[PDB]
């Protein structure tokens, strides 16, 4: 608190005097140089000069508006010039940190830390969830879920944006010569699970008969009809499905049912998710592309798979050469549509081509990465939690990226000699032994 | 008569991008408190063609950065040429239809010698698939430059709100921060 | 420094030969003419 | 700056590293399995697809690879080992029609060709 | 300024105390115990004891000789022991920077910063040369030069050696698996 | 401390790491145009070279490639499909004999093979 003097007369006698040689001394003795700092109680960070308007320091208690991750108790210092231009430096009391904070003229400058002094060494021995870090780092580290269980320990890089949008894992294992990355393509947010085992069609192709089932713990979860299949071509890396629009009428990729009452039921609303893409826009003609789940009375129905109304439509106009994405949200009906009308009891996911209008046009039609979900909306793609090959739309894969010395071993050439016979027998070189003796010392693998 | 709409403008080294339904002031509310709005200079003295330059400074990295210019066609019409019709989609063909070959004039200088001289680029977001269309190209000294060019049918960048987006590759060469001259500020067809 | 920018505004012209201000009367007043006024002065001066 | 090769003695040009999926995509073996056959078939795991409807699936390039001799189309009925190399037409995987060509031995050290033409051109006689 | 003093005796009528206690007090309202800093203005940081001759606390306006880029008002602190002896700590009125500078025996260690953990986290979103400003960096940035046309986004890590013969980038873009590197091989020049 | 090939278990010995030119240098398909035929010789790209003239263009190694039918020795006029492998005599470009080996098939899945041998042996003709 600052003091406040007014001046005194020789004509006053010493009764006078008394008053502001107290205030004085009063002023001195609870102002001046004291011994601990003083004590604030309930500032708020934000509008710290209603608890601390003088310039020097303090302790506080029961804050508000303090640093990410820091006790609501510590030293707090104010330098201050007017109200409109003033810095807080907050020490907490339980650690050798420092925080400061601006303010200047109608501008602020919020929380952060100063930092200490520690070397050039890497710290070590550490077990480190990559997928729930918050701060970049380096380190000789072992990982929560490493790429393979084998490769769990070694040197980490792990980068983080300033607002959360993405992350970078780079990872060594020391029992590995490979380099290791994964990237947090996606925010950190909402992403439903996947019911629709085998996305990625790694499993065996089979009769869209043996499907007529609700057994979603056995594979193969997707049957195949006339006319589709696992194409030769991938989509950002992964396998697809193709549907070619021969001699069947409705050549479709069949999910094994769904049982109402088990994951899905009448009145649940569902999202499905697909990306597809045309061989030629002028050879699909009057047929349709199209994804929908298919309704059924019983689990074994023979029926020409009915109609939910549960569909997302595309014509020839609106498909492209160009890999787009289209999903379809519904709320599961009673009854279906159409040319059917039978009750919903079992469902399945069917990937489409309709060749009722036209046939053996050439039309290839394939489709990639499709989801299934209990949601009101589209939710970013994943395979379900227990397919054998994984992909993600917020997380990347680990991808290896190897050594030359470990290309050496694969490729059929000598890769550091010119690419020269990665064996070369001259009569000099071998002790006598026969074409035959020497073919049985070849490693496996394909080698000049 | 003539287009004639002028003085929205703004800076930012940083960037955000739209759909075709984003207005005018979206370039401030995005750029995450790292933008700037043209002042009273820029808004007032670029109105028409005179000697009282615009002097500003440009927030940088190397000697790269984006300036940004934006008007709506949705003013012209109310403003100006009030028979034209404005609600619905097609309005962003209709109305390039009557502009034909619009032209952007725009006049500045570098705050560097007559001899010495910076590379930029103009760009324009394309209003039919949302993508940074390059297609005027421009060096720079001390002198008067216009960096405006003809853009020809305006169907590619009236947004449906008919708002429309530039960019401008501002440029210093290898130095450490950057200011420039402005003139000039005009969006520019013929219909009599 | 410069008070042709806001709110000083000084919108002054010496190249016209701008000569005097004609203020006018108990007026809510853009204080934008008033570095102008010797403005215009301060040209003749200098 | 706008040469079909480029090169700066001020700066290198970008060098892009890739990961071992899309090395294996160009290796002739699995260097995922420790250098196996880039493809392995069994004709429980084949949804009754004879040889010459799982080598339409592989992709271009050039590849090792392995066919159980109960699958259809494999020669006499035994199991085969061989190379097998893949081109699209004009090198357009996206829209265009696919060449494949098979050079194979049986299990008794015969060898063998096996040839496919794109626009439905189709298969060209065993030759033994 | 050190407060200034002579003591009263027994002898002493009432008259000549109360001058005394006059002083005491006006001394304890203009230097003790003030609510702001006190204010010096125009400040030389190369000579700062013939603006701030004192031990205390500060605010500097229009200041000389302040840190390289920075601002030249600021709080100050000066902490001294004589004048071969004292230390100058300055803090910007535009950031959290705070800067130090040891005056000994006419040697001067000259202005450095405690460095600020901007977190572990990464500056994001920039538009970048490979050719960049003075300084190595980090960034989830975007590249002018990128290593293809559609890869120019992601994690970058840019290093510079002292004497400016050479540099090395590390790049990952968002939408590939795949890693890219450049090097800088001669000193940044007039190249036709 | 002498030995032709290192090793220590406290250190490691340095592993490299390497870009996908140079990747596209040892693979036998163009890994940078989705592992399409290293070599590709059309009628319209070759300079007016035969069949064994573009052969000896190529460098030391293993490459696959594609041949059009109307380049001259080419078989009944069809293309080919092949690979193709090159050495020097001791790895030796400069003062040793090249070696050239061509294995393709036609148009009809017909085998057909190739072959060049050092010290003045030159070229020894077609074999189907």
């Amino acid at each position: 608190m600052a003091f406040n003097y007014t001046p005194l007369t020789e004509t006053q006698k010493l009764k006078d005097m008394y008053p502001k040689v107290n205030d004085i001394g009063n002023f001195l003795k609870t102002e001046v140089n004291l011994s601990d700092v003083k004590q604030i109680s309930q500032p708020d960070f934000n509008n710290i000069l209603a608890s601390i308007p003088d310039s020097g320091n303090y302790y506080v208690t029961n804050s508000k508006g303090a640093p990410s991750g820091e006790a609501t108790a510590g030293f707090v210092r104010l330098d201050k010039r007017n109200v409109n231009y003033y810095k807080i430096y907050y020490s907490p009391y339980s650690s050798n940190k420092m925080y400061i904070k601006t303010y200047a003229n109608g501008t602020v400058y919020d929380w952060i830390s100063f930092k200490l002094d520690e070397g050039s060494l890497y710290n070590e021995g550490n077990t480190l969830n990559v997928k729930e870090l918050t701060e970049s780092t380096t380190q000789y580290a072992t990982l929560v879920n490493p790429p393979k269980e084998n490769l769990n320990t070694g040197w980490v890089n792990y980068k983080e944006s300033k607002n959360g949008v993405s992350s970078l894992v780079e990872f060594n294992p020391v029992n590995s010569t490979s380099t290791f990355k994964m990237i947090r393509k996606l925010p950190v947010q909402e992403q439903k699970p996947n019911l629709l085992k085998d996305s990625l069609f790694v499993y065996p192709e089979t009769s869209y008969s043996n499907i007529k089932t609700d057994n979603w713990d056995t594979p193969p979860f997707w049957g195949y009809s006339s006319n589709s299949g696992r194409s030769g071509v991938r989509f950002r890396g992964e396998n697809t499905v193709q549907i070619d629009d021969g001699s069947d009428t409705y050549p479709s990729v069949v999910s094994n049912r769904f049982k109402m009452g088990k994951e899905l039921s009448v009145g649940d609303t569902v999202t499905v998710s697909v990306y597809a893409k045309i061989n030629d826009p002028a050879l699909l003609k009057d047929n349709l592309v199209y994804f929908e789940l298919a309704g059924y009375d019983t689990v074994d129905d023979t029926s020409k798979n009915p109609y939910t109304g549960g569909r997302r439509e595309i014509t020839a106009s609106e498909i492209t050469t160009e890999w787009k994405k289209y999903s379809f949200t519904f709320t599961i009906p009673e009854n279906t549509i159409g040319a059917s009308g039978v009750k919903v009891n079992y469902v399945s996911l069917l990937l489409r081509m309709n060749c009722s209008s036209s046939k053996g046009n050439g039309a290839v039609v394939y489709y990639a990465l499709p989801k299934l979900e209990k949601s009101s909306k589209v939710t970013p793609f994943i395979t379900h939690e227990n397919d054998v090959r994984k992909y993600d739309e917020i997380w990347s894969n680990w991808q290896e990226v190897i050594s030359k010395d470990e290309l050496k071993g694969h490729s059929p050439v000598d890769i550091e000699y010119n690419d020269y016979f990665k064996y070369q027998w001259w009569k000099s070189e071998v002790n006598e032994k026969s074409l035959k003796d020497l073919a049985m010392t070849v490693p496996q693998g394909y080698h000049t | 008569f003539y287009g004639h709409i002028n003085m929205y403008g703004y800076v930012t080294s940083y960037v955000y991008n739209p759909g075709m339904t984003s207005s005018v002031n979206q370039i401030s509310a995005s750029t995450e408190g790292r933008g700037q709005e043209v002042p009273t200079d820029y808004y007032m003295y670029t109105s028409t063609k005179n000697n009282n330059t615009v002097e500003l400074s440009m927030q940088t990295t190397s000697g790269v950065s984006y300036l940004y210019n934006n008007f709506n066609f949705r003013d012209y019409m109310s403003k100006y040429r009030p028979q034209v019709d404005l609600q619905s989609d097609e309005a962003r063909r209709i109305v390039s239809d009557y502009i034909k070959e619009l032209s952007i004039d725009y006049y500045l200088s570098a705050v560097i010698p007559p001899d010495e001289s910076i590379e930029i680029k103009l760009q324009v977001y394309d209003f039919s698939i949302n993508r940074w269309l390059t297609v005027s190209i421009n060096n720079l000294s001390f002198y008067e430059k216009n960096i405006g060019s003809n853009i020809g049918y305006i169907k590619d960048y009236l947004n449906s709100e008919l708002n429309m987006f530039t960019r401008l590759e501002i440029n210093a060469g290898k130095r450490d921060s950057v200011d420039i001259k402005v003139n000039y500020l005009d969006l520019m067809f013929y219909y009599y | 420094i410069n008070f042709k920018g806001s709110p000083y505004l000084d919108r002054f012209d010496p190249s016209k030969d701008r000569t005097k201000v004609l203020f006018n009367p108990d007026r809510p007043l853009q204080q934008a003419e008033l570095n102008e006024m010797q403005s215009i002065d301060q040209y003749y001066l200098k | 700056e706008n040469d079909v090769r480029k090169y700066d003695e001020i700066w290198s040009n970008w060098q892009e590293v890739i990961s071992k999926d899309e090395l294996k995509g160009h290796s002739p073996v699995d260097i995922e399995y420790n250098d196996y056959f880039k493809y392995q078939w069994w004709k429980s795991e084949v949804n009754e697809k004879s040889l010459k409807d799982l080598a339409m699936t592989v992709p271009q390039g050039y590849h090792t690879f392995y066919c159980q001799g109960s699958i259809a189309g494999t020669p006499k009925g035994r199991s085969i080992r061989g190379t097998i190399q893949v081109d699209y037409d004009k090198c357009d995987p996206y829209r265009a029609n696919k060449f494949v060509k098979l050079l194979f031995t049986d299990t008794e050290g015969i060898p063998y060709t096996l040839y496919y033409g794109g626009y439905n051109q189709g298969w060209k006689p065993l030759k033994q």
